[PDB]
């Protein structure tokens, strides 16, 4: 049982600095190298630098030399990775991973000659880092009506729009949780202004138009905003 | 009457600064200067200390005298190839210029990622000289290290020839602290005459050699332990505490005499 | 430092799928000893094969890799069941090099049924002059859906947003595309259409003010 714990998700304005911590467990923290790699949305992985937990030796990449800086803590196995002068380009999921090669044996005083890469066998759960130049703000909720022409027995759908909210997640429930069947919350769409926008729809019977009252409940914990909106034909 | 300075005038002397003649052949960090030198008499200072990995040599007396009586420290570079292993293992107790180093004339093998398969390599000697191979067997101080270095609980070293064979299975145990290292190495030697072959076969725990030595047996070469340093006078005789330059055949100085020297 | 991988691999269940890997001149031909990984959607990746062909404790025998000159391949010969994931690859070319990634698709019936529903801008949006239109596509199996907007039989490209197809609870997919404009542009035009080209059947939804 080997596990890697990473610090929580963070949002920074451009030009700020970020610090992420990785805490190992179940293996000798000083007997293996340590890697740091990021994965952009819809992109592949990109390695940054490695650090020697037994000596503190480091080696960076050219793209991140002068901005990133690693650190190690012998007690409690927490490694760190500070990136200074970050920019809007660096939006990626940063991972911490242990190299498979053993380099030292402390009881028998053995050491490996040089280092060779073979594979990163253990990965951290990942730290989602967002870098956007906007202001934190709650959403703007607007309703969406049902079908215009209908008969008896045919289903009709009505939605609930959410727009212009900067921090990532929103939670939408219908009738405080009583209306579950048909609820499908569509994922957001990043706009050219920076703020996301999604919508939640639910299929309902046409005979219940005007009979049952339907209210969408939107919660936005980052700015502490809760908006309830009733939809009417 | 004796002189307090050793004078090499016709003879050949070598100052073993910080190296006993045994550690001089292994290639310890302080023994870089001695390599590549012939001699008739090797001076061994009593202040010579251990520098590299703590070790022990069974039948140390034989290897000391054999290395002494040949008077040739030249080392033949023979390229060994090792299969599915990692070579050039270094140690921290063996510090050379504050870089974690190993014996300059030896090679330490360790498993790579997941296995340490059976090694099988030979070197037949057809040269006009006998070959001396110096190798060691590493004893882990814990059973857990026995599988991290060599991936086998019952390690084995079996170095054979056409007449002899020596199979050693290392014993695991904790030794007292000698430069922060509780592990020991057992060094053995095997002489290979012309027309004889030498075989190496180890499933684990081998300190492999990087070659062999040149042997010129039945040649005048010897060793002497003393603290008296070398001078610049002329004499063919050297004793346990100085040189003797007298004509009287009966001189009561010492019992250790090298050369055409007057008797007791 | 290229380590190029195919963009996608399609295969039927019960057969084998091969995902090759090639780099540039002598970059990958470097005592390969390559590694591979498997990354499920929204999950951390796992190491499946290291040193090109060896497996660690836990991976079944279905995963395998082999040496083909400058190319390194990976074979998945078992009844694919949950192998739908993004497969990456990594070697050493001065600074550990990573591959683009290949997504495996477990075979299933298309059963295409977008059921597009276009929704007019609400009165409160029109008050705020936001003037946003909502198209909702759902219940289709394939990977990608193509959308193109047009108003009054004139193609609209200014102010359109489109999201990635999202896997539903019943293994189908869905997505939503938006359109932002001004109320003075909505009242003047007489119709707003939303065309989804989905491997054969165009959606017929169109909203009238
Ligand atoms: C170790 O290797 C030797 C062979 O020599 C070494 O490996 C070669 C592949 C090659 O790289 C060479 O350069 C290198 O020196 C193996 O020795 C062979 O032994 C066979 C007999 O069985 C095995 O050895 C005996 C002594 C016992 O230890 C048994 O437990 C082993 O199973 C011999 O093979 C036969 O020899 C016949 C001679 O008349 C021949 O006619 C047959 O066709 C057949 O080859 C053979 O004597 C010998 N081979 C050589 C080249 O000497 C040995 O098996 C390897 N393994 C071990 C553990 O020692």
């Amino acid at each position: 049982q080997v596990q890697l714990v990473q610090s929580g998700a963070e949002v920074k304005k451009p030009g700020a600095s970020v610090k992420v911590s990785c805490k190992t467990s179940g293996y000798t923290f000083t007997a293996y190298y340590l890697h740091w790699v990021r994965q952009a949305p819809g992109q592949g992985f990109e390695w940054m630098a490695w650090i020697n937990p037994n000596t503190g030796d480091t080696n960076y990449a050219q793209k991140f030399q002068g901005r990133v800086t690693l650190s190690r803590d012998t007690s409690i196995t927490t490694a760190y990775m500070e990136l200074t002068r970050l920019r809007s380009d660096d939006t990626a999921v940063y991972y911490c991973a242990k190299d498979l090669t053993l380099m030292y044996v402390f009881d028998s005083g053995w050491a490996r000659g040089a280092h060779d890469y073979y594979g990163m066998d253990v990965w951290g759960q990942g730290t989602t880092v967002a870098v956007s130049g906007a202001s934190t703000k709650g959403p703007s909720v607007f309703p969406l009506a049902p079908s215009s022409k209908s008969t008896s027995g045919g289903t009709a759908a009505l939605g609930c729009l959410v727009k212009d909210y900067f921090p990532e997640p929103v939670t939408v429930s219908w009738n405080s949780g009583a209306l579950t069947s048909g609820v499908h919350t569509f994922p957001a769409v990043l706009q050219s202004s920076g703020l996301y926008s999604l919508s939640s729809v639910v299929t309902v019977p046409s005979s219940s138009l005007g009979t049952q009252t339907y209210i969408c409940n939107v919660n936005h914990k980052p700015s502490n905003t809760k908006v309830d909106k009733r939809v009417e034909p | 009457q004796h002189l307090p300075e050793l004078c090499p005038s016709p003879l050949r002397l070598v100052d073993g600064q910080t190296c006993d003649i045994v550690n001089g052949a292994l290639g310890s960090p302080g023994c870089d200067h001695l390599n590549g030198a012939e001699w008739d008499i090797f001076i061994e200072r009593p202040t010579a200390v251990d520098t590299c990995y703590p070790f022990d040599v069974p039948d140390y007396q034989s290897l000391r005298s054999i290395l002494a009586n040949n008077g040739k420290f030249e080392f033949i570079a023979e390229e060994f190839q090792w299969s599915t292993v990692k070579q050039n293992g270094v140690s921290a107790s063996c510090s050379r210029a504050n870089v974690n180093d190993f014996f300059n004339r030896l090679n330490w093998l360790t498993g790579k990622n997941g296995l340490y398969p059976l090694q099988n390599l030979t070197k037949i000697n057809n040269g006009d000289y006998a070959r001396l191979y110096i190798w060691g067997v590493h004893h882990p101080p814990n059973i857990g290290d026995q599988t991290n270095l060599y991936k086998n609980n019952p390690g084995r070293v079996t170095v054979s020839t056409k007449t002899s064979q020596t199979s050693v299975v290392p014993n695991i145990g904790s030794r007292p602290k000698v430069r922060d290292q509780e592990g020991r190495i057992s060094f053995y030697w095997t002489i290979v005459e012309p027309g004889d072959l030498i075989v190496f076969n180890t499933i684990g725990n081998l300190i492999a050699p990087r070659g062999h030595y040149k042997l010129n047996s039945q040649k005048k070469s010897t060793i002497l332990n003393t603290a008296v340093p070398i001078g610049s006078c002329v004499s063919k005789c050297h004793t346990d505490r100085g040189s003797i330059t007298t004509t009287k055949p009966f001189q009561n100085i010492s019992r250790i005499s090298i050369g055409d020297c007057p008797k007791y | 430092s290229a380590l190029t991988q195919p963009a996608s691999v399609s295969g039927s269940p019960g057969q084998s799928v091969t995902i090759s890997c090639t780099g540039t001149n002598s970059d990958v031909g470097t005592f390969d000893l390559v590694s591979w990984y498997q990354q499920y959607p929204g999950k951390a990746p796992k190491l499946i094969i290291y040193e090109g062909s060896r497996r660690p404790s836990g991976v079944s025998d279905r995963f395998s890799g082999s040496k083909s000159g400058n190319t390194a391949s990976l074979t998945i010969s078992g009844l694919q069941a949950e192998d739908e994931a993004d497969y990456y690859c990594s070697s050493y070319a001065g600074s550990v090099v990573f591959g683009g990634g290949t997504k495996l698709t477990v075979l299933g019936q298309p059963k295409g049924a977008p059921s597009v529903t276009l929704f007019p801008p609400s009165s409160e949006e029109l008050q705020a002059n936001k003037a946003t239109l909502v198209c909702l596509i759902s219940d289709f199996y394939p990977g990608a859906v193509t959308v193109a907007w047009k108003a009054d039989s004139s193609p609209v490209k200014a102010g359109v947003e489109t999201t990635t197809p999202s896997k539903q609870s019943n293994n189908k997919y869905a997505a939503s595309s938006y359109l932002s404009l001004t109320p003075e542009q909505w009242k003047s035009h007489r119709s707003y259409s939303c065309q989804v080209t989905h491997e054969g059947s165009t959606v017929e939804k169109t909203v009238a003010p």
